């Protein structure tokens, strides 16, 4: 990021943490996670539930 | 026909009030996010013709009777008018994405669609799986989760574009079934 | 419906002659979906004709239709 | 010899369907035209085979007598014609009222999603399996036989207010509920159905007990929503027989 | 009992009519017809004993699964009560024989049978390589007349038929 | 129909009484023991076509002048109707055992059958045992003491289900008796 | 009387079907919301006397037009009768939180009472002044549980909407 | 489609009626009954090949009779429309404990099957010899949970209850 | 007709396949709004008297020309059957979203209201506002905005139980258009 800052919102894959996404992917396409990204992003800011 | 501007336009026409503050942020909204669907339509355009092969022969990869002698998509002259009709419909869908309103669909193309299939004896079994595979390889390129074709985006969220045009491609098969 | 009809008479015509010939960028019944003629012409460097596609046929879809006919008509 | 071309009006016939505009509407009315006489070939081939319990091993059973005379067969036929040019001339609230009381009855009636879907889509195809149901199992009205005196009294009494939904509301008659259009033929009708009377008696041991089980379910499960309702066709089933759909005003 | 007389008989009556010339030459027909089905039917009702006895262990010769325990045939008792129905068909072939017309084929051993083979859980393919050995073991000098033999096997053909 | 709630209600209607806690805690039982009543009625609907088999062939069994020429089950068309008979019978106890009340046995099925089955000529000896062989299949198959098959079900006592099932097979024994 | 239990019997007689695992997962429902329709009637049964008295003079607040000779309620049987309709309407709400279903006041309270109450001259809006007052004075924490008082405040406006 | 929801509307429906607290009295009921049905649909799902080997095999060395010459499955392509069958009625099965309702039985596997089978000469008594070959080995505490068996062996006993 | 679930296995046996653990927390996210679901559909079938009185008291007030001389709901007939058909549109919406599906509405109240209408004379621009009118009043009464009436529920977001009552309620409105 210090000499690629155009890598922001790229993925690092298998050694960063697991990101998250509120994508809704279906072909009816609405997201099936709403209840774990809640569990999620109450980590992010408190870190703990 | 109509975008999503002139939909909140009639929708006042019939009430005689001014569009004021209440509900413009409902169209602020459309503006702030306008980036997004004009990065979206870029990726159905840009894939349209591997979209339209990928699709119809998958629905005779699902049903060997369309290529069967007397079938549908038997000879060659017959072949050619059912990849012309994958591309009129992912055509009028991504009109109606971009306007956000499907009126141009809904008065150009799934207008009579029914009663000429009708009148042709085109199965309307196999045409709901053209189309049914069609939604799927748009949810996966607005998404960007296809596997074989991956491009470049900013970070943001776009499922809310994915399940427009989801339910875009729920209006041609229910109105063909 | 007042004036503006036909004639029907299919006969009409009472002649046993020679046969003239058509154009080429007719609908052709057999391939459908081609494009034929009119993709290396000077049909491309003309405006687009005019075809009636919508039901309602919008106040400046009207005017900019019969501006057509006073044009080409 | 003239010279004589295919007209405009015949080669027409040839055009392949087009999708939008004019052309859209030519094709909307010939599919309309081919939907419709398709629903009549779904009608006759219910009572087609509504019709064969009524030959339940190959001989005429005496459900299917018309009438007992000499020229008691031939006016049968002559006033069922002129009863389906009259049903013809109600207006778009009774035309469209039938539709609407004859598919809610007819989706109770129906045993799959195919046969519910299809009773939405063709609107004499519904109508022609109300009465198909009606005539196998013998729940209808010119079928039951009163087993005692209230019962007579309890069937009359459905019977009573069924008569004035073929009247208007200012009280005067329909064209609903017609017996007679020409000179006498009023009481050719008479004897016709004093005839069907007499041979509604006359069925079997099991065929009276059979349908005494068949007009108590059918007033239970097509014209009682209540527990009081039910208390009427479980023991008076020719009071549950009277009850007919008010799709015809009868 | 749909025979010749039942069937313009009942025609008649629906219409309200008496009968007419059209009646009487189909009961024409039945004096044509009836010397050789009634001598089809004292063929078989003299020898019907020899003819359910050969039936019956074509059945059993083809289909032995059934001699297994927990299937049909699996005790000394109900092989008799199989045995019993093909002498009962053979009886209603007889009948029919008689009347010339399918009515009691129709009415007493056929007009309800589905319903009971499949809940008895009774294989109605075992009963069809039983009435059709006995089709094709006949052969048609020897055993009646010639026209004889098409009136047996064709009332033989509408119960292989009626259970396939 | 009427069930085991409403049977309450009709009788605190006579003397116009409010349902208060005389006559709720009869109710309450049903209700904590409600999952044992749809352990019993699964049981005997996972059975029902083996259990007109086992009845109406050992009726038959036991009373072999039924299929003699003259009989009432000789023909074809008569022994269905009477296996068709076998599982309407079973039927609405399976409608009475899952109510609690035998309302909907009595009114739409035992309303006249016995005067129907003299107008038949219905021997009413022979019928009666093929009822009580079925409710010998029952009180086995609610007691999970049937002899060919077993069904899993969790731990405990429900005698009294067995007995109320055997109470509904009287009251068909006792109207054509 | 249409209820949890005789409605999924009842459409099950109709196709002529056994009870199945359709019909059994519609009476567990009436095992988890049962404890809470039966706890709001041991709360109409303790209390009747007091609210049937509370609603009463609740119609006499909004309509003191009643008492007046000319118009209807100048005397005392006309005014304890009043007492005895909304009693019976409180008991026909505390039968239909029993029954788990709308049945009782259905046929007992709702069928026939539009040609009853026409025909006798009674005002129907003197009726729904009487039921909506016990809809508001109910507060849910303090009288009955939380989901006891869904189920008391569902029938009420259900008679509400069968009044007018 | 018959499940909890159709039930309840189209009766509603055929009665004229608003959904009142009756109907909804049955949606919770299928909201306790869900977790369990669910839990045997996608124990299905992920295991379903190797069920239907081995039902399959369980027709074919039970019944050896099936591949003499003439009979339902005498060369390999008609061996691989019997499996193709289990897998139609392992799926049928799957969608049936989704809905929570026979429906999907009812209508795409049952409806037509004894007119079907009867005319092709196919034994009845063969299918069920897989269907009961699927309840007997499913044990209980290995493969699913305790009411998990009693909603999956509920409907393989309705398709063995209506195939014979 | 349909519901939720059986939505999502006429589209599995479409491609004949099981429906596994990728689309089953698709409906188990409906389980758990169940509550939610069978909160609110009880808040318009309690209101749903008034739902009708507010509607088609504001059409004749808006457009006076339907209580003109040989209008629409001109007199105390038609006045009677505007006031059925008001109610019976509100019943097959409540129908949906009790099921979870606008298949219930779309072919046993709206396949054939267009020509119904067209052979009646009702006029079709008045029947798009009183449609619309309860659909404000079905959103004011999930999210519990009404100003004269409040009902007590659990604290919580449905916003997407609203708007999935707005969608049925203008495809009344697309379909008589
Ligand atoms: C049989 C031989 C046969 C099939 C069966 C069928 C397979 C199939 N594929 C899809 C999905 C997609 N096709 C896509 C198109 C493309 N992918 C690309 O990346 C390029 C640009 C383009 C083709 C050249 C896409 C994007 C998808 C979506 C899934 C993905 O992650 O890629 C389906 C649809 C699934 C459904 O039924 O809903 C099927 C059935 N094709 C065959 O040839
Ligand atoms: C059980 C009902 C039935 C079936 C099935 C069938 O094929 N025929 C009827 C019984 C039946 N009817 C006749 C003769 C006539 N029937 C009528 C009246 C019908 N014909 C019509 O066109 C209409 C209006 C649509 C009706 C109701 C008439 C006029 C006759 C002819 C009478 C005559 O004397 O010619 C018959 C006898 C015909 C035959 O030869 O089989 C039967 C068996
Ligand atoms: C069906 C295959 C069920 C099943 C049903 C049960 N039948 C039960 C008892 C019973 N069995 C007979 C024998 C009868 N059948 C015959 O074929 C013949 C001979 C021709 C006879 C006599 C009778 C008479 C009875 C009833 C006893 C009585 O009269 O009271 C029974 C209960 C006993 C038990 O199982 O131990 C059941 C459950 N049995 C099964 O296991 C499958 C699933
Ligand atoms: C292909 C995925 C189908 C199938 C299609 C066929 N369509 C044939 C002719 C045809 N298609 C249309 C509709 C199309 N034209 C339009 O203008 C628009 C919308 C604006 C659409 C969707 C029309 C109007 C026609 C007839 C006139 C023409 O062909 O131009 C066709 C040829 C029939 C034949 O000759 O055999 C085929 C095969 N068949 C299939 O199996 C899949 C489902
Ligand atoms: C009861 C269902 C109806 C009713 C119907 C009427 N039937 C009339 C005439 C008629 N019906 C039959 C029975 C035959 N027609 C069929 O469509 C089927 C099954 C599909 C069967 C078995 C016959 C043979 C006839 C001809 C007359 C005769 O029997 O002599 C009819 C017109 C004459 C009449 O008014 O009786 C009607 C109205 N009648 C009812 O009351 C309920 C509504
Ligand atoms: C031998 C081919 C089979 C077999 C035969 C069994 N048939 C059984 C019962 C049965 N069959 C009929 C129809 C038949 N009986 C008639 O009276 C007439 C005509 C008037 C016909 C065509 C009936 C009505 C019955 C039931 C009464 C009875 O026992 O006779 C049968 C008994 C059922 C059982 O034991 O469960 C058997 C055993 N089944 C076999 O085991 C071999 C393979
Ligand atoms: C005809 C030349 C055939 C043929 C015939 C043979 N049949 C033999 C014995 C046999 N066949 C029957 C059935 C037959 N007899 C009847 O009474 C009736 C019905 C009324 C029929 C269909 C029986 C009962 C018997 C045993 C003694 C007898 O009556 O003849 C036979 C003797 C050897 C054997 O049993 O197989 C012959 C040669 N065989 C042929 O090759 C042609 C085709
Ligand atoms: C079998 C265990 C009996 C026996 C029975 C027979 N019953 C016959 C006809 C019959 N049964 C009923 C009553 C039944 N139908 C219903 O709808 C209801 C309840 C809702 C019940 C209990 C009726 C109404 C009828 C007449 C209708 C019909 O034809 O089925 C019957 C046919 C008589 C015949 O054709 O000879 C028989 C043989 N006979 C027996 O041996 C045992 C004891
Ligand atoms: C295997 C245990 C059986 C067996 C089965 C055979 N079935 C044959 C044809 C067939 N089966 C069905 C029913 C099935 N197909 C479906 O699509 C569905 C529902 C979605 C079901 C339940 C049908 C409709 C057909 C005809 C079409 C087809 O071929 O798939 C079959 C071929 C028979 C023939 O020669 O025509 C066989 C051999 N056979 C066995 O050995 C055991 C009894
Ligand atoms: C008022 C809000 C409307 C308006 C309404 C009118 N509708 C009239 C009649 C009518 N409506 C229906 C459809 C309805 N019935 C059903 O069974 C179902 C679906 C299950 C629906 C939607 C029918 C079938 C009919 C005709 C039969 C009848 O009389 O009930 C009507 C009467 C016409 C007249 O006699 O004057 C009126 C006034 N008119 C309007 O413009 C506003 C928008
Ligand atoms: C003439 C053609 C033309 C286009 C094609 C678009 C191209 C485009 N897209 C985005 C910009 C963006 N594009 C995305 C889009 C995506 N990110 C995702 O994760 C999804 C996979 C995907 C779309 C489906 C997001 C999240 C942003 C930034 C947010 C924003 O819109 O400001 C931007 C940047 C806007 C800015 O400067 O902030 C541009 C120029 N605009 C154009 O003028
Ligand atoms: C809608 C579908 C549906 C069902 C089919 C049943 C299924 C079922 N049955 C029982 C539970 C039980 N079932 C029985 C019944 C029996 N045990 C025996 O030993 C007897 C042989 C047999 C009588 C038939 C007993 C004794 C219990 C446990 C105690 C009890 O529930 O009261 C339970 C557990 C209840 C609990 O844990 O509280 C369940 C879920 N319930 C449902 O919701
Ligand atoms: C000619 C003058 C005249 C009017 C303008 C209307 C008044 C009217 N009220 C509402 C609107 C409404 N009407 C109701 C209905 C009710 N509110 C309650 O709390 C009660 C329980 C129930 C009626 C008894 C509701 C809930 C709204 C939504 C707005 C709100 O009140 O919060 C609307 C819809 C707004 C829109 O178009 O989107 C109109 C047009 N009636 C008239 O006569
Ligand atoms: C027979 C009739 C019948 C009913 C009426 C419902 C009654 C009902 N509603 C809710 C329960 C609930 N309801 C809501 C709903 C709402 N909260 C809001 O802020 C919105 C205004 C509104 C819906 C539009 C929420 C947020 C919960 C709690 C969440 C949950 O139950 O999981 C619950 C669960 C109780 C709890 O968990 O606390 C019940 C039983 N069920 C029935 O059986």
């Amino acid at each position: 990021q210090v000499g690629n800052p155009s890598t922001r919102s790229v993925s690092v894959g298998s050694l960063g943490p697991k990101v998250f996404k509120s994508e809704g992917i279906n072909s009816n396409a609405q997201k099936t996670n709403n209840e774990s990204i809640l569990q999620a992003s109450y980590l992010a800011v408190f870190g703990r539930m | 026909m109509l975008d999503a501007f002139s939909r909140v336009v009639v929708n006042s026409d019939a009430k005689a009030a001014y569009v004021g503050g209440s509900d413009l942020q409902a169209l602020k909204s459309f503006i702030a996010d306008g980036n997004k669907r004009l990065d979206a339509v870029n990726s159905i355009v840009s894939n349209a013709s591997c979209m339209v092969s990928d699709a119809v022969s998958g629905m005779i990869c699902e049903n060997p009777g369309l290529i069967s002698p007397g079938g549908n998509c038997y000879t060659n002259r017959r072949m050619a008018a059912c990849l012309r009709d994958g591309e009129i419909i992912l055509r009028y869908v991504s009109y109606a994405l971009l306007a956000g309103d499907a009126s141009v669909l809904e008065d150009r193309c799934l207008n009579g669609l029914k009663e000429t299939y009708i009148a042709l004896g085109v199965p309307t079994n196999s045409s709901i799986r053209a189309v049914s595979i069609m939604k799927a390889q748009a949810v996966a390129f607005i998404t960007n989760t296809a596997t074989e074709r991956k491009m470049s985006f900013a970070a943001g969220d776009c499922t809310s574009l994915a399940s427009e045009v989801a339910s875009y491609f729920d209006r041609v098969g229910a109105a063909i079934s | 419906l007042s004036s503006g009809s036909s004639a029907a008479v299919p006969f009409s015509t009472a002649v046993r002659f020679e046969s003239p010939s058509g154009g080429l960028d007719r609908y052709s019944r057999v391939d459908p979906a081609a494009p034929g003629p009119n993709v290396i012409t000077r049909f491309l460097f003309k405006d687009r004709p005019v075809r009636r596609s919508d039901p309602s046929l919008s106040e400046v879809d009207r005017e900019a239709t019969m501006r057509t006919v006073y044009r080409n008509v | 010899v003239t010279g004589a071309v295919s007209s405009v009006n015949m080669r027409r016939f040839q055009r392949v369907p087009k999708v939008s505009g004019f052309s859209a509407k030519v094709t909307k009315k010939n599919v309309n035209k081919a939907l419709d006489k398709a629903d009549m070939f779904f009608a006759k081939s219910v009572t087609m085979e509504g019709k064969a319990a009524a030959i339940p091993y190959g001989v005429y059973g005496i459900q299917c007598m018309e009438g007992s005379a000499k020229g008691m067969a031939h006016e049968k036929r002559a006033m069922a014609l002129s009863a389906a040019f009259r049903m013809n001339q109600r207006s778009a609230a009774e035309k469209t009222g039938a539709m609407y009381e004859n598919r809610r009855l007819a989706l109770i009636l129906a045993q799959n999603d195919h046969q519910e879907k299809q009773y939405i889509k063709y609107p004499k195809l519904a109508a022609a399996a109300l009465m198909a149901s009606t005539e196998v199992t013998r729940a209808c009205q010119r079928y039951a036989v009163p087993e005692s005196i209230e019962e007579e009294f309890l069937a009359a009494s459905v019977d009573k207010v069924n008569k004035m939904r073929g009247t208007t509301a200012s009280g005067v008659y329909k064209s609903s509920c017609v017996e007679g259009n020409a000179k006498g033929q009023a009481e050719q009708a008479r004897v016709a159905a004093l005839a069907v009377a007499f041979r509604s008696a006359q069925k079997s041991a099991s065929q009276f007990a059979a349908e005494r089980y068949a007009q108590s379910k059918y007033g239970r499960d097509l014209f009682s929503s209540t527990h009081f309702e039910e208390g009427y066709a479980n023991t008076y089933p020719a009071m549950a027989a009277a009850k007919r759909a008010s799709s015809y005003g009868y | 009992m749909k025979s010749v007389i039942t069937t313009v008989v009942s025609a008649a009556d629906a219409a309200g009519r008496f009968p007419s010339n059209s009646d009487l030459e189909s009961i024409q027909g039945n004096i044509q017809r009836s010397a050789a089905r009634l001598e089809a039917a004292e063929k078989l009702a003299g020898n019907h004993e020899a003819v359910v006895k050969e039936a019956g262990d074509a059945c059993f010769a083809k289909y032995a699964y059934l001699k297994n325990p927990g299937e049909a045939g699996e005790n000394q008792e109900k092989i008799n009560k199989c045995y019993r129905d093909v002498d009962h068909y053979m009886r209603l072939v007889n009948y029919c024989l008689v009347v010339g017309g399918t009515g009691p084929l129709d009415e007493w051993g056929i007009a309800g049978a589905r319903e009971v083979y499949r809940t008895l859980n009774l294989p109605t393919s075992a009963y069809v390589a039983s009435i059709a050995y006995t089709r094709d073991r006949l052969c048609v000098p020897r055993d009646m007349s010639a026209q004889a033999g098409v009136e047996f096997s064709a009332y033989l053909d509408y119960l292989i038929n009626a259970l396939s």
